[PDB]
């Protein structure tokens, strides 16, 4: 399976 | 690998066939059950804040119920096995995705959790079983990264819902994803970059979204609302295909409950409230097959299917988890 691309995303803090 | 393609007779029974083979009984409402990958296992989880893990071999013929676990203080609202652990990972309407390692019996508690911000409502797991993705009571979709617990979102706010996720769901291969919304759209992204692909607006005609899954081959959509409507919809086009009407009522808004297909995507399955039985669908023509009547005294929250034989959980107010199989 590929995985998702997380330094194309944004770190997100709830 | 029997799933739908309209592109390319019916080869499995209709819900209408499928019986009882197995009741358990919460303390609480059930409104999550989940399958195992395999589809040896299902997770049921309750509004008395508990889960059982079933198997459904023990339930076809020793306790079925081969774990239980009570690891949150308020309803839990999904469930999502790990695809290669004996892992369950578990929302709740407590604001925490706990993850249970069930390889040994006397396992209560989970071992992490992640505390969120707001309730949980739906969670899927990437197929590798790295990495979660999490929807909330809040519009922006998380991905968190299960071994560092980093989170991680779209880089385009814009991509975002604007309500309340409903559901999440994988796609078979993970190059997708699959949302649906409060907001009332269905939203197709890309599993690797994370970005919406598609916004189907008004996919219920203005109505909350309460579900979408992929079909095998990942062509097709179907999703449910409280239109009480299950649609068919073509992501290549992005229009819907197949309209599976006939279910709900008037008078009052429906309670959220999933359209789900059967292991060979032959038939669509939707829970109508109004006489708490099971619409059935053929999926491809869209002609209207028998009632099941469930055998639940209050409305069914969840239903799913296993991904691999003709069977299904269905998950009650009633307090109740019924497991069905065509024997």
């Amino acid at each position: 399976y590929p995985k998702p691309d997380t330094q194309q995303m944004i770190p997100f803090q709830p | 690998e029997f799933g739908i393609d309209l592109e390319f007779q019916t080869m499995s029974p209709e819900a209408s066939e499928y019986e009882t083979c197995y009741v358990t009984s919460h303390k609480g409402p059930c409104r999550v059950a989940t399958y195992s990958r395999d589809g040896q296992l299902i997770a049921t989880g309750s509004a008395d804040a508990s889960i059982k893990i079933l198997d459904t071999e023990r339930m076809l013929a020793n306790h079925p119920v081969i774990r239980t676990l009570y690891d949150h203080v308020d309803e839990v609202t999904c469930l999502a096995f790990h695809p290669t652990e004996q892992i369950l990972a578990s929302g709740s309407r407590d604001y925490t995705l706990k993850l249970f390692d069930y390889s040994k019996p006397s396992a209560k508690r989970a071992f992490k959790y992640i505390q969120e911000a707001e309730m949980l409502r739906s969670i899927s797991f990437h197929p590798s079983g790295d990495f979660i993705l999490v929807g909330t009571q809040h519009p922006t979709l998380r991905l968190y990264d299960i071994n560092t617990f980093q989170c991680f979102v779209s880089c385009n706010p814009q991509d975002q819902h604007t309500d309340a996720i409903c559901s999440v769901n994988y796609n078979s291969s993970a190059n997708m994803y699959v949302t649906g919304s409060k907001d009332g759209c269905i939203k197709l992204w890309d599993g690797v970059s994370n970005r919406c692909i598609t916004t189907f607006e008004k996919a219920h005609d203005g109505a909350e979204v309460c579900s979408a899954i992929f079909s095998k081959n990942s062509k097709y959509i179907l999703s449910s609302g409280k239109d009480s409507v299950a649609k068919l919809w073509e992501i290549s086009t992005g229009r819907t295909l197949v309209r599976y009407t006939g279910a709900g009522l008037s008078g009052r808004q429906v309670h959220r409950t999933q359209a789900v297909f059967n292991h060979t995507e032959d038939y669509v399955l939707l829970p109508d409230e109004r006489t708490i039985s099971l619409c059935c669908w053929d999926s491809r023509t869209a002609e209207r097959r028998n009632l099941l009547s469930l055998g639940h005294n209050n409305i069914v929250r969840c239903i799913v299917h296993s991904p691999t034989n003709p069977g299904f959980m269905t998950c009650s107010d009633d307090f109740r988890a019924r497991f069905w199989y065509r024997r």
